[PDB]
């Protein structure tokens, strides 16, 4: 949609530049083996290796210099959006789940409200490991019929 | 007797309850024939004023 | 003034009676229920509106409502 | 948010969150409330004066290490 | 029927000609609804019917590919408002009278039969001209008839592939 | 009974509530002492009448102040290096210095410059002189006066109308869509053909020659044989000099499309042939529903014939006829929705597509109109939503309503509002989360961090239109296209060529800082309207009140027991759904003026590089735009700019006002007000004097209705001055 | 090309069809959606005695009771498309 790749980008370039200058221009003011100017040549790499990765991942840069990103759906960008997007579905389910399940063994006690204080924390370690298959868990009982009260 | 025997669980059909739609433990049964609430109901929730008690009609209870 | 009224879900505890800084309620002989009383409301002229009474309803909803209306002198508390 | 509004609105906003969570079986047996009135009037002046204060003092503090 | 080991819908019982049990999405559930969904059913049978070899028989004859007006759109909407006076709900599905002068109605088991048949070349027809909708869209300008013509140079299979993984 | 006399209550009440409630509660007629339905209805008609008085005087006041103390007939010779004249200025309290300053124009004293955009206007539809705005507004004074004796005439005994004439419902509809909608377009676009388009190309028609002009050469010839096609030949030019004969033509009904390549506006045959259309599709559509002779539709049985036979929607539409017509606030709501939503609509086209001549180029002009229209349709919105409430409250009957629709509306009411809350909740969250990341990105000096996502689904809707500017090569955009091969020969040319021409607000390019204003915009809306509907479906009682309806629509609470009942009523679920109205205009004509004084600017790629973190909107929009405000007087002199500076300090004072009435409450102040009432009967020479209604603190609902006032007032009045100065002091 | 005066037969074309195939369809709905009401009584029972109706107009001599509203009901219909025709061509 009118963006150029990142590699070939004068602005981004030129972004580059100017922060290498602005970086260099403290690295003067103190010895060249002192502990800050040590310090301070660390930044520089740094930099340099972001720049060096943000073009060699292929992504999109506007007049700006500043890249973009493009959720639409596209196969080429699918890293940017779509497969972290999965990752967080999959823990936040996780989460879910145990909590979820954590609260029904507990609610058949005498006096339930006194389990969500003094967390029971051998009941609890024993739920955490059934998160890992929440997927096929929370499919299963959607089919049963167990999931809705 | 009159009324639901003590023990079971009930349900509550009054409109303006706290406790609409909820099972309970019938705690007594009134059985003098003046009585307009005789029915004794005890719930695990406490309402809004921190009571988990009240007197229901024999009409206003479904037994489940 | 304001209106007060009672239902017949009381149960005769006496709580709003003890409870009215105006002298305003009072009990009643009725035999509805074990305690054999029923509260009353016949001085609702000298009512103010505090509402003590409804927060010692013990009832699931109570069996005591204050409904605001014309306000006088005695029901806005004035002394000057 | 404290300073100008009630506790009844917010009373039955978790009202109907409470029945969206017991729709799943995931119901708190710790009955939520809302804060109480005096509460809620606790937690807004505390804001209200973290947020003047912190204010005043990013500007003093920003303004005189400059100059 | 439809599928063997499902149950069928409480509303299908086998009895009605060309009855199978196939139901899906139970949209066939009120009566009204049902005798709605017969005569619609007939129409778009009869219809498709009448059409296929009127598309098809061009090809074949070499006149070309598939691919007044007042008095067309009077004598149309007249049988179609026509019809739709009608009130019985069997004489709308079948209206007999003097529509069959062949008396091909005599025998009633006979009568059963040739229902069944009708409804299931029906079915046919209609699957019929969907194919040739679908087909004129992945090979534009070339008629039903050239199409299995190409079938008969590599008679191997539905030429699928070639279109749903280019 | 001394005052109110509509109400017994408060005329027995001894202390100061009487005043304001007399005031407060004036046109509510539902509660007045003895009020029956036929008197109800026949107060609505005379009121009606009288708010239609007012806004023809109002009217004729613009039209004789500009007439007599403007400068028409000069801005008229040279619209685009004259300022319009509003008004003068006579003030006593005036020093010399600001006497000269305010002398502006070609006046010879103060005069205020006029930016409701009224010179535009009638410059457009065909005034040229004094004398046309002096006849315009005796006609306006004429009509206001038929309108007063009109009211007063039908609140005779022997003309009151009955109950039943008021809910004759079918026959309304007729009238008010062919005759209310139809002729009067079929009018305007009379006068357009006739007065409007000469005028525009040089020829003067007034009520003295109107009957010896033909507006086309042809006269009515084409109209009755068919050949149509002969009122579109010949258009006009595009080197038409607007107001002159150089290079006019001689259509009257055209299509062409696009821009007036020197005014910038819509061509004036567009405006008639689109009014010609949409006055036959009204007049034909009048003729629906059924009246005394004996053909048409019933609303009635509409309305009960639509039930879905699966049963998903409960009986469906049964009963709701009368629901409608028995109930005036339901029919209120309706329309406010309406209302606001055309206002909103209004708002958004007058921008992009302009209609008056020489109104792009004035940019206070176009601005101050935008953000007035935006404001009004927010207030509307939750006028409709609190009537809603209303309604629910006063005149709904559960038995009649069983089991249709909105009976199953109030039956699931839990779902429905806990999803409005997740939506909220989401959209929140993480637009503050993008911004903060934003902010800290660019605050550590690395700026290439940054979460900037491109608003590709808009961007393609924009390709689609015709938009070249991305490269998609869609639909419009695709010349191979069926889409293009349809209408390029009808007004494809035109509209391409406006859309594409990048100095106009036609379509503007968007990026990262629009997406994520857009989604600031939803949480907004989604947000206020969770808390009015919430209001509305909680109106008739929730677990903590179940009899809410007993207690009408406004009180104060319901006492300190349970836990605490403040603000539980359905009317102050309205006054907390203000400030989010509130908040979201705002940040609506935040991000409109900034992009289009960013563009106006010519330095466009500000806002594109600064929109995207917080602080850019603090710096380079607020804090830099101030500058030539504030300095409207200083130790060293003042300029014309001072009443601005004026105005952004009196709305900060009262914005501040408005938080004493919100926070503190009131028992405090009526134990101040015991002494003060001591010490007023102990002193000497002053007890002589005694007041005759006892004094008391404001009771609980009117402060919290004072400090809504006083908060609104400040915003709005703060907002206008700085848009309006930082706006005029550099383009005039 | 047949002139404005002649394509105008469409307004015979639509007086015939309105009196001899569609005049039963809509004397039916007619019936049964039957005169507007407010809370179950009609507009002029309910004291409206501007919504009574004409049967003074309604009375026709026709040997099916086709009527001066139905002639001008239909008749418009037929100039609307006559004109439809005369401005979609020589455009
Ligand atoms: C594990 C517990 C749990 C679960 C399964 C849910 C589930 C849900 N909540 Mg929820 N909620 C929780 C705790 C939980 N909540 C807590 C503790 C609070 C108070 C801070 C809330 C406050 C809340 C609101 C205000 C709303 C929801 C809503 C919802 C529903 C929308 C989906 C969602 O994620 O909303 C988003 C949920 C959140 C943003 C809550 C924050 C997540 C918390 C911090 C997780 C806490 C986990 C806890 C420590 C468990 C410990 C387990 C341990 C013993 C092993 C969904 C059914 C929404 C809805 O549909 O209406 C009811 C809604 O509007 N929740
Ligand atoms: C309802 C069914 C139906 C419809 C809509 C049409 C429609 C059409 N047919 Mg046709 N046709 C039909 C049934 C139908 N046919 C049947 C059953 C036969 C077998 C006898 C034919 C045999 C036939 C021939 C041999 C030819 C047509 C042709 C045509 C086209 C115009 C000229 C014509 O013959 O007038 C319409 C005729 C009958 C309705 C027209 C699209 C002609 C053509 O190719 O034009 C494109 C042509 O040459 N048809
Ligand atoms: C707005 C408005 C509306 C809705 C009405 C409505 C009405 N007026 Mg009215 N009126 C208005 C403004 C309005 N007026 C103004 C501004 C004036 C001042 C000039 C008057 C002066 C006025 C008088 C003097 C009278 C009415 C009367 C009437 C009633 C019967 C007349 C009628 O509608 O039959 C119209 C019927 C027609 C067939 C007209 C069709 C139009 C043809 C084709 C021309 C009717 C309720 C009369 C009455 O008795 O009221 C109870 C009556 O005597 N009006
Ligand atoms: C031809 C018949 C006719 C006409 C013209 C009217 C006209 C009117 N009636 Mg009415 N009425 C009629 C028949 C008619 N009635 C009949 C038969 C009945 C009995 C069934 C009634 C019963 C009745 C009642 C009970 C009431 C009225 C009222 C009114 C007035 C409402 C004002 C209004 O609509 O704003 C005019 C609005 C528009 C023209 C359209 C606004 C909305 C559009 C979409 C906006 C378009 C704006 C456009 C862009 C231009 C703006 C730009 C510009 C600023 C430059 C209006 C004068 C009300 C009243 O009393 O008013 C005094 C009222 O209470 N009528
Ligand atoms: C077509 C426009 C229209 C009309 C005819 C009405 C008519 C009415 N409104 Mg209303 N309203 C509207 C728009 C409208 N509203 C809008 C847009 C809003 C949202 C801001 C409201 C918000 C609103 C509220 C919150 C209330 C009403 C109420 C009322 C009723 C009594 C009015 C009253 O006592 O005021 C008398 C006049 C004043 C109080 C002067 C106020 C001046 C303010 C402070 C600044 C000027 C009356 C039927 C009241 C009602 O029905 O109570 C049961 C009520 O409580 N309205
Ligand atoms: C800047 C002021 C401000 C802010 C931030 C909010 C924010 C909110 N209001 Mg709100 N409100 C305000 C002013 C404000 N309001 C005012 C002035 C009024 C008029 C009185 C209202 C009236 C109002 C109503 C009537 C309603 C809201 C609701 C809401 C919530 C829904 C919006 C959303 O998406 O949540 C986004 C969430 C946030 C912005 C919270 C972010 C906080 C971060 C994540 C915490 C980070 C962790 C923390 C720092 C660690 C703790 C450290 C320790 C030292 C404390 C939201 C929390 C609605 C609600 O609660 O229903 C859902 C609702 O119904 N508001
Ligand atoms: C919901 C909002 C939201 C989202 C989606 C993100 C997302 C992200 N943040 Mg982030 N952030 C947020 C709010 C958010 N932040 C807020 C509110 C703060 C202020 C406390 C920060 C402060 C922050 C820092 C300081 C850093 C990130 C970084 C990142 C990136 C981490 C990449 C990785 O490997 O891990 C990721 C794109 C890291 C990064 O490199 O981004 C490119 C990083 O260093 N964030
Ligand atoms: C900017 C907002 C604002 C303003 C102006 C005030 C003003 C005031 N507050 Mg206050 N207050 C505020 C916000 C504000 N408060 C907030 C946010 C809170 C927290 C809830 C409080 C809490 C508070 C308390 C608790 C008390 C006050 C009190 C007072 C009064 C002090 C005594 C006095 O007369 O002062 C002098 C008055 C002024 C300075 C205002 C007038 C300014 C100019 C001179 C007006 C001149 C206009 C002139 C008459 C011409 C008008 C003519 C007309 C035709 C237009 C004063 C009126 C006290 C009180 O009751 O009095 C003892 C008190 O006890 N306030
Ligand atoms: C396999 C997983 C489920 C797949 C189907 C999901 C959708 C549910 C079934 C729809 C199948 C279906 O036809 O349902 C029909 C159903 C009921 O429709 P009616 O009540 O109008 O008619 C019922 C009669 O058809 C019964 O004979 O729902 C609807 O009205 C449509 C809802 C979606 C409307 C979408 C368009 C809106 C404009
Ligand atoms: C053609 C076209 C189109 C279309 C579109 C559309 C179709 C839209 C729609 C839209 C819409 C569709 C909107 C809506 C809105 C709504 C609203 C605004 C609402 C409101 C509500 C209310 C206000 C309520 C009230 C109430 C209550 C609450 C209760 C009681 C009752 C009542 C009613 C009163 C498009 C653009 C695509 C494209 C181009 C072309
Ligand atoms: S409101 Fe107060 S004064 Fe009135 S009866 Fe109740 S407790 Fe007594
Ligand atoms: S009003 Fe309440 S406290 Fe008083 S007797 Fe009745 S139930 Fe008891």
């Amino acid at each position: 949609s009118g963006l150029t790749p990142c590699k070939d980008s004068k602005q981004f370039a030129k972004r580059e530049k100017q922060q290498i200058k602005k970086l260099e221009s403290s690295l003067k003011l103190y010895a060249p083996e002192s502990a800050p100017a040590l310090a301070l040549n660390a930044q520089i790499e740094k930099t340099k290796r972001r720049f060096d990765n943000y073009g060699k991942y292929g992504l999109l840069c506007g007049s700006d210099g500043l890249p973009h990103l493009i959720v639409n759906g596209d196969q080429r960008h699918w890293g940017e959006f779509i497969t972290p997007g999965i990752l967080f579905l999959y823990i936040a389910g996780w989460i879910g789940w145990v909590g979820r399940s954590y609260l029904i063994a507990i609610s058949g006690e005498k006096k339930p409200a006194m389990k969500e204080i003094i967390i029971d924390v051998p009941l609890a370690s024993r739920i955490i490991f059934r998160g890992f298959i929440w997927p096929v868990a929370a499919y299963r009982e959607f089919l049963n019929g167990d999931l809705i009260a | 007797p009159i009324g639901p025997k003590r023990g079971s669980k009930v349900k509550i059909l009054r409109r303006e309850s706290y406790w609409f739609k909820n099972v309970g433990s019938v705690v007594a049964v009134d059985q003098d024939p003046k009585t307009r609430y005789p029915v004794v109901v005890r719930f695990a929730k406490v309402n809004y004023a921190n009571i988990s008690t009240n007197n229901y009609a024999l009409d206003e209870v479904e037994e489940v | 003034s304001h209106s007060v009224k009672i239902y017949d879900t009381c149960i005769g505890c006496t709580q709003c009676v003890r409870a009215c800084p105006t002298d305003v309620l009072e009990m009643i002989p009725w035999d509805g229920c074990k305690a054999k009383q029923i509260a009353s409301a016949p001085r609702t002229e000298d009512c103010v509106g505090c509402k003590r009474c409804e927060s010692a309803c013990p009832t699931d909803f109570l069996s005591v409502r204050v409904y605001l209306w014309h306000e006088t002198t005695r029901s806005m508390g004035l002394a000057y | 948010m404290f300073l100008f509004s009630g506790r009844g609105y917010w009373q039955e906003l978790i009202e109907s969150i409470v029945w969206a969570h017991n729709k799943l079986k995931v119901a708190p047996a710790t009955q939520p409330r809302a804060l109480s009135i005096i509460q809620g009037r606790a937690v807004g002046v505390t804001h209200y004066l973290l947020g003047g204060i912190a204010t005043t003092w990013a500007f003093f503090l920003a303004r005189i290490i400059a100059v | 029927h439809w599928m063997p080991g499902e149950p069928r819908p409480a509303y299908l019982d086998g009895s009605a000609p060309g009855d199978f049990g196939f139901d899906p999405l139970g949209l066939g559930e009120v009566p009204a609804n049902l005798e709605r969904y017969k005569e619609s059913e007939l129409i778009h049978c009869r219809w498709a019917m009448l059409a296929v070899p009127g598309i098809l028989v061009p090809e074949a004859l070499g006149y070309g590919n598939w691919v007044i007006l007042a008095i067309e759109f009077l004598a149309i909407a007249f049988v179609e408002h026509q019809r739709s006076m009608e009130k019985d709900p069997e004489k709308k599905k079948y209206p007999g009278g003097a529509f069959d002068p062949l008396g091909y109605s005599k025998d009633p088991k006979k009568l059963e039969e040739l229902k069944v048949k009708e409804i299931k070349n029906g079915r046919l027809a209609l699957l019929a001209f969907v194919g040739f909708c679908v087909q004129q869209s992945a090979y534009p300008g070339t008629g039903p008839l050239e199409n299995l013509a190409t079938h008969l140079a590599d008679p191997w299979h539905n030429n699928i592939g070639d279109i749903v993984i280019p | 009974l001394r005052f109110p006399r509509f109400s017994q209550g408060l005329a027995q009440d001894p202390t100061t509530r009487r005043i304001w409630f007399g005031i407060a509660t004036a046109h509510d007629f539902e509660s007045h002492d003895d009020i029956t339905e036929e008197r109800l209805y026949q107060n609505i008609f005379a009121s009606h009448f009288g708010q239609l008085a007012i806004i023809f005087l109002w009217t004729s006041g613009n039209l004789f102040h500009v007439a007599w103390q403007g400068n028409f007939e000069t801005w008229v010779q040279d619209p685009l290096h004259v300022r319009p004249i509003a008004h003068a200025i006579w003030d006593p309290h005036f020093g010399q210095p600001a006497v000269e300053a305010f002398t502006r124009g070609g006046a010879l004293g103060p005069v205020n410059i006029a930016y409701s955009g009224v010179y535009q206007w009638w410059y457009t539809i065909g005034l040229r002189t004094n004398e046309d705005l002096y006849t315009g507004a005796l006609f306006l004074l004429f009509l206001s006066a038929l309108s007063l004796i009109g009211g007063w005439l039908h609140l005779q005994p022997k003309w009151k109308p009955r109950v039943s004439w008021f809910k004759n419902a079918e026959s309304r509809l007729n009238h008010h869509l062919s005759g209310l909608f139809g002729v009067s377009s079929l009018a305007w676009t009379g006068h357009l053909v006739h007065v409007a388009i000469p005028a525009s190309r040089g020829e003067y028609v007034r009520w003295n020659n109107f009957l010896n002009v033909l507006p086309h050469p042809q006269g009515l010839g084409p109209l009755f044989t068919g050949q149509w096609n002969l009122y579109a030949q010949n258009p006009d030019s595009s080197s038409h000099l607007f107001g002159t004969s150089q290079g006019s033509g001689t259509a009257i009904l055209t299509l062409l499309g696009g821009f007036h390549p020197q005014t910038q506006s819509l061509w004036l045959t567009d405006m008639a042939h689109h009014h010609l259309a949409i006055a036959i599709l009204f007049l034909i559509a009048g003729h629906m529903y059924r009246t005394n002779f004996g053909i048409g539709h019933s609303i009635k049985d509409l309305l009960e014939a639509h039930i879905p036979p699966g049963g998903r929607l409960g009986r469906g539409h049964k009963g709701l006829y009368d629901t409608i017509n028995n109930s005036i606030h339901f029919q209120l709501g309706l329309a406010l929705a309406s209302l606001g939503v055309i206002t909103s609509l209004v708002a958004q086209h007058m921008y992009s597509l302009p209609a008056y001549a020489f109104i792009a180029q004035d940019f206070t002009t176009q601005a101050a109109l935008y953000t007035h229209h935006q404001y009004i349709a927010g207030f509307i919105m939750t006028g409709a939503f609190a009537h809603g409430a209303i309604f629910f409250i006063r005149d709904y009957n559960p038995e009649q309503n069983e089991d249709n629709v909105l009976a199953r509306m109030l039956d699931h009411k839990e779902a429905i509002i806990s999803h409005l809350s997740w939506a909220s909740l989401f959209l929140g969250f993480h637009t503050l989360g993008l911004y903060v990341h934003n902010d800290v990105m660019l605050a550590f000096g690395t700026p290439e961090k940054q979460i900037l996502i491109e608003p590709i689904f808009a961007q393609w809707i924009q390709s689609a239109h015709g938009k070249t500017s991305y490269g998609f090569d869609v639909l419009l955009s695709s010349t191979s296209g069926p889409a293009f091969n349809a209408g390029r020969s009808i007004w494809l040319p035109g509209w391409l060529n406006a859309i594409n021409e990048n100095s106009n607000s036609l379509f503007l390019t968007i990026g990262p800082g629009d997406f994520l204003v857009h989604h600031a915009i939803a949480l907004g809306l989604h947000t206020t309207t969770l808390i009015l509907v919430k209001g509305a479906l909680d109106a008739r009682g929730s677990k903590l009140m179940p009899d809410k309806k007993d207690f009408g629509y406004s009180f104060p609470c319901d006492g300190p027991g349970r836990g605490g009942t403040c603000d539980i009523s359905a009317w102050d679920a309205f006054y907390l759904a203000v400030f989010w109205m509130l908040n979201t205009i705002g940040w609506v004509t935040f991000y409109w003026h900034w992009k289009h004084i960013t563009l106006w600017q010519g330095n466009v790629s500000q806002f594109n590089e600064s929109s995207t973190y917080l602080m850019g909107w603090l710096r380079d929009y607020l804090w830099l735009n101030s500058s030539q405000l504030i300095n409207g007087y200083n130790p060293f002199g003042m300029n014309s700019l001072s009443v601005w500076a004026w105005m952004f300090l009196f709305g900060h004072l009262v914005w501040a006002t408005g938080f004493m009435f919100l926070i503190s409450w009131r028992g405090y102040w009526q134990e101040l007000i015991e002494t003060l009432a001591w010490a007023h009967e102990r002193t000497p020479l002053a007890n002589l004097i005694r007041w005759k209604d006892k004094p008391v603190a404001l009771s609980i609902v009117q402060a919290r209705l004072v400090g809504l006032a006083h908060f609104s007032v400040g915003y709005i009045f703060t907002y206008a001055a700085f848009l309006i100065a930082s706006t005029s002091g550099k383009f005039g | 090309l047949s002139p404005s005066i002649v394509i105008s037969l469409s307004t015979g074309l639509s007086l015939f069809l309105g009196r001899f195939v569609f005049f039963n369809f809509q004397r039916e709905n007619v019936a049964k959606q039957g005169l507007p009401e407010q809370n179950g009584k009609t507009h002029f029972e309910a004291g409206d005695d501007r919504a009574k109706e004409y049967v003074s107009l309604l009375k026709s001599n026709d040997p099916i009771g086709f009527n001066i509203v139905d002639v001008l009901a239909w008749g418009s219909i037929g100039h609307i498309v006559a004109y439809y025709i005369l401005a979609t061509s020589s455009n």
